[PDB]
């Protein structure tokens, strides 16, 4: 452990992926050319816009 | 004892520091601590610098030796998903 | 159970004696920076402890 | 083996690493626990940053400075000791410890 | 009424409570105060019986005196805690930082006993927190709010799970003290007992009496009726008492020499020595009502003891015999019981001044393991208690609460209702309680004791339901922590008005009748049966002779914020929930209309909240302004009333506060005097009142959106200000000094127009995104020139100017006037972080009009994102050409039930233009039992229908039949409610009558301005070659595992290496696309990624050979 | 808010000229447990006795 009682990470933990005995989600890189933002309905729009 | 302070200097921070300057940052800590019990308040840079026989200027130089590496796998938000290092530029 | 190592060793080129490790490696220091945030602090990576 | 890393895996085979290997691949035996010269701000020599083993802080720049362009690469500066080369063979190259 | 600057809202209710709500803020401020001691406590303790009053600083030092070394030749002792007056007035110690605190003084003395001497002095113990007056703490200029904590309170608890696998009863008992060891006395599937003592996982009882001072024929004895403990005494295969007391010990802890005779202080040492074991006077209270052993006096030396523990065990095995009551030797026969570790009755409340008593005890601790380490190093004849005290554990302790502890939050203050709300709950997550993961479908339940006490409705919908709950409204804490709750005692069927505050467990002893019971307008009830609230929750009609305890009133179960959600009893409890989560998100507008339609808690819980300026003493008023009032008393003394005006708030929301008075008037005591954030005239406000159609209008309001008039736009009558806190620092580098100034690298004079002579932007400029709000520069050094970029300084003949530029440029997407800056200085004198010399702060401002995207939403649940602002004569008027303001969706009513939306309409309507019943042949039958002053409404008039007792639906029908007209012979709304609306975009009408009202509607603190985002190329992290995360920076998406599946599932491959590849991780790939983009070349292949190549790296670390091959 | 770090060493980018580089020699040395290894030193420069392979 170092300062408040966390234990250091070592290798076997610096692993990516790395599933423990239960799988969890990979969550993953963070492409660029992102973006979000919130939705609204667009009745006006064609299918493909 | 002498062995293991002389331990305690090297070989107890990550990038390391001679043993004078442990001792001139012990002398710094110690007189930190006893004049924060008799003032009663945190002293001032100037006041240790006075109490010590250094600069006011040199006691900012020791307190900037003497800060340790906070480190970069320590989850940032309290929902833990983020180590620190995901977020240095 | 025990077969199944065994046969592993003897199977494959290995040997076992690798399993005791005579020299660590160490990680390419890139792996495990020790950057300066703005402000004299250092933000070490856990494996240099 | 292809460690260049270009567009060409048909396998990816991986097996126990024996001390024969470990201090192959390795570039110099780090040998102090020495991390940053607390002023200067440089790499310790045998240092688990040492510009001797794991490469040069700053490209084509050996530690002694006596040699700062690419007019000067793969070469040693036999006084310092780094090999002038890009900076960026610090995230590839390893160091062992002789235990 | 009883409010002396009330306004006038009438008000349906049927029912007159005798109880008013209580000092909403008492939770907080009467814990703090009991902590303190202060002489309102001293008072209010000694009101209601306690034998000993002892502030919480008295009890945590009455338990730590005396200190004494190993050698008792000398002791230390504390005394006395007396606060000075504060160091730093509130407000400025919000500007400066100062977290505003108090000194503790400690009347130490150490006393040497082989002499006889005494070292008194006046200790200096440390900066202590002090609430505010409204009950939240200041901390480094910010205002945190310590939040009241659930967790089991310790005691002995009971429970038998079926073993089917053998079909036998289970029995158990866990003795769990506030700090110690456990122990089990359980009953195996073997007709043994399991004695589990400290997790040493195996015991029989008989090993533990005779360790604890027993024979087997005493054994024998005092368990006469005891089958399985006869059993196990037979079966007990160990005598004597040093016989086991070493079994004991030897499984006490493995591996150690036992000293057979000494090892026996050991277990005295657990269970008994009072200083390693604490069931706190909650837990000694707790036992000695459950096993009723010291019934009739005061609870003291909270250790266990040997009968404890004998009637634990006895009454343990009565439980798994089947039995009804057991009466210990000496103590009054109790029920033999299992008990619940989710009822109230066992679930204390660490309110926070428990909170703040465990800090400073675990302090203490550690302070008193450095008195009695420097006790003997020191030299005897020499030492001062000063010399002794070390007050830096102490100091730490608390200041690492305060900050950095997950029951020491942010006032979530982004309007009064939520700094009211954030205080008032209850979390059952933090350090002690259970986590979120580790606790289980269970206790996120309703269990039926949470009535009157803990609001079923109000919790966080997000995945900490039930763990985060708010109080009900007339909850009081019990002084153990406890949450006692009002009822009115009922004698005879002649309901008192002696209000008695049940606890938690004496509830279940009784009958609690319902506060909607026909009084007979005397006492006595008026049906024979009435409903009534037994034991275990379940409900029945008893006859009018058992029930002893009626509701003090109706919505007695609702916490504060729902009982503001008029109609409440008509919507279904999901969407009542999102209601009362989302009327706690409202943005304090620029204009602040009161609602047409409330309850009565809009005007309490808005002078509780603290936002609203409260004239202190009665007086007149002398002068006003926009910034201060100055009232006169009635005797001499004046008082100036400082507005906060513009002031951020914790969430970037504005804090006016105007003044509502004039220079003549005459204020009331307690009287509201300034509105404050969302008060309209006092009374919450969180909203505006806007005509709302409930047709589905051409799409636009599809499955929860909205579309607006732009009425609202032009009008302002939705706009939010919003205030941000831009901050930069000037640091002390190895290099140099970084220093603030015009003085800039190659820069245009344009973009140093705005900027003063010294940095800093002019108070007033309007920025964008881009802007040099501060002026900054750095020293750089030097770097090996590129060539060309010599050769370009030469063509210019430009310097240098090694004076790297990191100046504080506005972040993206933010703009407005810059509303006022506040510069500090270490030349000043002002302290600051070490390397540091200039701490700047510049708040901007914008004014944020209303917008499709943002998060409208009514009361009632019902939400959704504004759809589209269409024009305002493209909109469905009235007969009147009245537009309507915006239009709901008919398709969200039904399928979420809560028309009380649909109620609140007509309601507004109603109280909107205005009605009066037509008593000219006496009082129409509807409106028989309406309160008076009701037959006449004027329009645009209040009302008000509180929560469970309001409008009935007949009542509402009988209003809107008569709705009075409103110019011309018009009665818009027929008395179905609906009309007949002339669409603004076609001009036909409309073939069906629709319905129109007036809905109350907040705007959601969710606009989309601070949800917009967009990267194309942004900062990178450091460690890993990724983008860098959130919106704080640029950052992007995360594109986790499912979309990779997603992505693959279309078999797309190319967008796939992409979107892995050359946007996150290759390298050399991010500037060659950009290169190829910018040229308008082919993108180039993307080469390996980076992760790849670090994990590679790391297994190899890890001496595993892996290794590419190619062919 | 932001937070920038910067590892204590610059980035020169010239391009990686492969033909114009100063010549240089080859210097095989010997541990004691019978290694060769080869260092590329730069052609006028004493070539050290010892050095730590
Ligand atoms: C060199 C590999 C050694 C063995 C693998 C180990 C030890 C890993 O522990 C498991 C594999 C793994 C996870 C590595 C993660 C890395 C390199 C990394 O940083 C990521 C990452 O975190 C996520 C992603 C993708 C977004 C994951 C998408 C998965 C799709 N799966 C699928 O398509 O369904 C069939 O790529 C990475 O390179
Ligand atoms: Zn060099």
């Amino acid at each position: 452990t170092g300062p408040g009682n966390r234990p250091l990470k070592s290798l076997s933990d610096l692993l990516k992926g790395k599933q423990g005995r239960f799988r969890q989600n990979l969550l993953g890189k963070r492409v660029d050319y992102s973006g979000r933002s919130v939705i609204v309905v667009g009745p006006q729009l064609k299918l493909h816009q | 004892r002498q062995a293991i302070t002389r331990a305690m200097a090297d070989q107890a921070r990550t990038i390391r520091i001679p043993v004078h300057m442990v001792e001139v940052i012990n002398k710094l800590g110690r007189i930190q601590r006893e004049l924060l019990q008799d003032l009663g308040r945190e002293p001032t840079p100037e006041e240790l610098a006075k109490e010590m026989d250094i600069t006011p200027e040199k006691v900012l130089e020791i307190q900037q030796y003497a800060r340790e590496p906070i480190s970069l796998d320590q989850t940032i938000g309290d929902e833990g998903d983020s180590q620190l290092g995901d977020f240095i530029e | 159970k025990r077969l199944k190592v065994v046969a592993a060793f003897q199977q494959s080129g290995n040997s076992p004696m690798g399993m005791v490790l005579d020299a660590v490696p160490v990680i390419p220091p890139e792996l495990r920076p020790m950057v300066q945030l703005d402000g004299g602090r250092f933000a070490t990576s856990d494996l240099n402890d | 083996g292809a460690m260049l890393d270009v567009n060409f895996f048909d396998e990816l085979r991986i097996g126990l690493a024996t001390a024969e290997d470990i201090r192959q691949w390795s570039y110099g035996e780090v040998k102090k626990p020495e991390t940053i010269n607390y002023r200067t701000l440089k790499p310790e020599k045998d240092g688990l940053f040492c510009e001797k083993i794991f490469g040069p802080t700053r490209d084509w720049e050996c530690y002694c400075g006596k040699y700062k362009r690419v007019r000067f690469k793969g070469i040693i500066c036999e006084r310092c000791g780094v090999e002038v080369t890009r900076a960026k063979v610090r995230r590839e190259r390893m160091g062992h410890i002789e235990l | 009424n009883s409010v002396p600057g009330a306004p006038n809202r009438v008000s349906f209710a049927k029912l007159r409570e005798p109880l008013e709500v209580p000092g909403l803020l008492d939770v907080q401020t009467d814990s703090f105060e009991w902590l303190i001691g202060s002489p309102r406590w001293r008072e209010s303790a000694a009101e209601r019986g306690d034998v000993n009053p002892v502030g919480g600083l008295e009890e945590v030092l009455y338990e730590l005196s005396p200190i004494e070394d190993f050698s008792g030749s000398m002791s230390l002792s504390f005394s006395d805690p007396r606060f000075d007056d504060v160091k730093a007035p509130v407000d400025e110690c919000k500007d400066k930082d100062m977290t505003y605190a108090a000194p503790l003084f400690v009347t130490a003395e150490f006393i040497n006993n082989n002499t006889g001497e005494i070292k008194s002095q006046t200790v200096f113990m440390g900066d202590f927190p002090m609430m505010t007056e409204k009950g939240t703490f200041i901390i480094n200029g910010t205002e945190r709010v310590v939040v009241s904590q659930l967790v089991r309170s310790p005691g002995v608890y009971f429970d038998e799970t079926i073993d089917k696998s053998t079909d036998k009863t289970l029995h158990s008992v866990k003795v769990i003290p506030s700090r110690g060891a456990w122990l089990e006395f359980d009953v195996d599937k073997r007709d043994t007992v399991g004695v589990r003592i400290d997790r040493k996982r195996r015991q029989p009882v008989t090993v533990l009496l005779k360790a604890l001072g027993w024979t087997s024929e005493q054994i024998v004895e005092r368990f006469g009726f005891s089958e399985i403990m006869r059993s196990t005494l037979e079966k007990d295969n160990t005598v004597g008492t040093d016989e086991a007391l070493l079994d004991i010990y030897r499984k006490l802890r493995p591996g150690e020499p036992p000293t057979k005779e000494s090892a026996q202080t050991l277990l005295e040492n657990l269970f008994f020595k009072e200083k390693r074991y604490d069931l706190a006077r909650v837990g000694r209270y707790k036992v000695n009502k459950k096993l009723g052993l010291h019934v009739g006096e005061p609870i003291t030396s909270s250790t266990l003891t040997e009968e404890d523990v004998v009637a634990t065990i006895e009454y343990l095995v009565r439980l798994h015999e089947g039995q009804t009551t057991m009466t210990v030797p000496g103590g009054v026969e109790v029920p033999v019981e299992t008990d619940d570790i989710d009822h109230f009755g066992n679930r204390r409340l660490r309110t926070v001044g428990e909170l703040i008593q465990n800090q400073i005890r675990v302090g203490m601790s550690r302070m008193e393991r450095v008195v009695r380490e420097r006790m003997t190093t020191q030299d005897v004849e020499a030492i001062t208690p000063q010399t002794l005290i070390n007050i830096r554990p102490v100091v730490a302790a608390i200041k690492e609460f305060f900050g950095t502890s997950q029951l020491s939050q942010f006032m979530d203050q982004n309007n009064p209702l939520s700094g009211l709300t954030h205080k008032r709950r209850l979390s059952a997550l933090g350090p002690g309680g259970l986590s979120r993961e580790r606790a289980g479908l269970e206790v996120r339940d309703v269990h039926p004791s949470h009535y009157g006490r803990m609001c079923p409705i109000e919790t966080p919908e997000g995945p900490n339901i039930g763990l985060i709950g708010s109080l009900s409204v007339y909850a009081r804490v019990n002084p153990f922590g406890f949450i006692e709750t009002p009822y009115r005692k009922v004698v005879d069927g002649v309901v008192s008005d002696e209000i008695v505050y049940l606890t938690a467990d004496e509830e279940d002893r009784h009958v609690v009748a319902q506060a909607n019971s026909p009084i007979d307008a005397d006492g006595r009830f008026v049906e024979p049966r009435v409903l009534v609230r037994r034991k275990a929750g379940e409900v029945e009609y008893v006859p009018s002779s058992e029930v002893d305890y009626m509701d003090v009133s109706p919505r007695q179960m609702v916490s504060v914020a729902t009982a503001m959600i008029p109609f409440l009893e008509h919507d279904d409890a999901n969407r009542a929930l999102m209601g009362a989560n989302m009327q706690r998100q409202a943005v304090p507008l620029v204009r602040s209309e009161a609602p047409l339609v409330g309850t009565g808690m809009e005007l309490r819980a808005a002078i509780d909240a603290g936002d609203v300026v409260v004239a202190e003493e009665s007086g007149v008023i002398e002068e006003v302004s926009a910034d201060y009032i100055t009232v006169m008393h009635d005797n001499g003394t004046r008082r100036t009333y400082r507005m906060r005006k513009f002031a951020r708030s914790n969430h970037g929301t504005c804090a006016n506060q105007c003044p509502i008075v004039d220079a003549g008037d005459r204020v009331e005591a307690g009287q509201v005097i300034a509105d404050g954030p969302c008060t309209d005239d006092g009374e919450m406000a969180l909203g505006k009142n806007l005509l709302v159609a409930i047709m589905p209008w051409e799409g636009h309001n599809y499955e929860d959106a909205i579309i607006l008039s732009n009425r609202l736009v032009e009008e302002d009558v939705l706009t939010s200000i919003h205030i941000e806190e831009h901050e930069i620092d000037a640091r002390d580098t190895k290099l140099g000094a970084e220093e603030i100034t015009r003085d800039i690298p190659n820069i245009s004079d344009e973009v140093l127009a705005d900027l003063d002579e010294r940095g800093i932007v002019r108070i007033g400029a309007e920025v964008r995104d881009g802007d040099i709000l501060v002026g900054k520069v750095t020293p750089k050094g030097e770097t090996e020139l590129t060539p060309e970029e010599r050769l370009l300084r030469a063509i210019f003949g430009e310097k240098a100017r090694e004076v790297r530029d990191t100046s504080l440029k506005v972040p993206h997407g933010e703009s407005g006037k810059v509303i006022g800056i506040r510069v500090f200085s270490r030349e000043d004198e002002d302290e600051l972080p070490a390397g540091v010399n200039e701490l700047v702060r510049v708040y901007v401002a914008q004014k944020r009009k209303i917008s499709d995207g943002d998060k409208l939403a009514g009361r009632h649940g019902n939400k959704g994102v504004i759809g589209k602002i269409l024009p305002v004569e493209d909109m469905p008027f009235l007969a009147d050409g009245t537009p309507v303001d915006i239009i709901l969706n008919t398709h969200g009513v039904p399928r979420r039930m809560n028309i009380g939306q649909i109620l609140e309409t007509h309601l507004g309507w109603c109280a909107h233009s205005g009605w009066k019943v037509d008593a000219a042949k006496g009082v129409p039958d509807w409106a028989a039992r309406l309160p008076d002053e009701l037959l006449e409404a004027q329009p645009n008039a209040i009302v008000s229908t509180p929560v469970f007792d309001g409008a009935q639906e007949a009542e509402l029908q009988g209003l809107l039949s008569c709705t009075l007209p409103n110019r011309d012979g018009d009665v818009l709304v027929d008395a179905d409610g609906k009309a007949m609306l002339f669409d603004g975009r076609s001009g036909e009408p409309f073939p069906y009558p629709v319905t129109v009202g007036y809905m109350y509607i907040m705007k959601l603190h969710h606009l989309v301005d601070d949800k917009i985002h967009a990267r194309s190329t942004g900062p990178y992290s450091m460690i890993t070659q990724q983008p860098l995360g959130g919106k704080a920076q640029f950052g992007g998406q995360r594109f986790g595992e499912m979309e990779c599946w997603a992505m693959q599932a279309y078999g797309a491959a190319y967008t796939l290496q992409e979107l892995l590849t050359i946007k996150s991780d290759d390298t050399v790939g991010r500037v060659k696309v950009y290169e190829a983009i910018v040229k308008g070349e082919n993108i180039p292949e993307p080469g390996i990624p980076e992760s790849f190549k670090v994990l590679l790296k790391e297994l190899q670390s890890l001496c595993l050979n892996v290794e590419v091959l190619s062919s | 808010r932001v937070l920038r770090g910067s590892r204590l060493g610059a980035v020169s980018y010239e391009t990686d000229r492969n033909h114009d580089l100063a010549p240089r020699q080859i210097a095989r040395y010997r541990t004691d447990n019978g290694e060769e290894f080869e260092v590329p030193f730069a052609d006028d420069a004493e070539i050290p006795g010892t050095w730590l392979c």
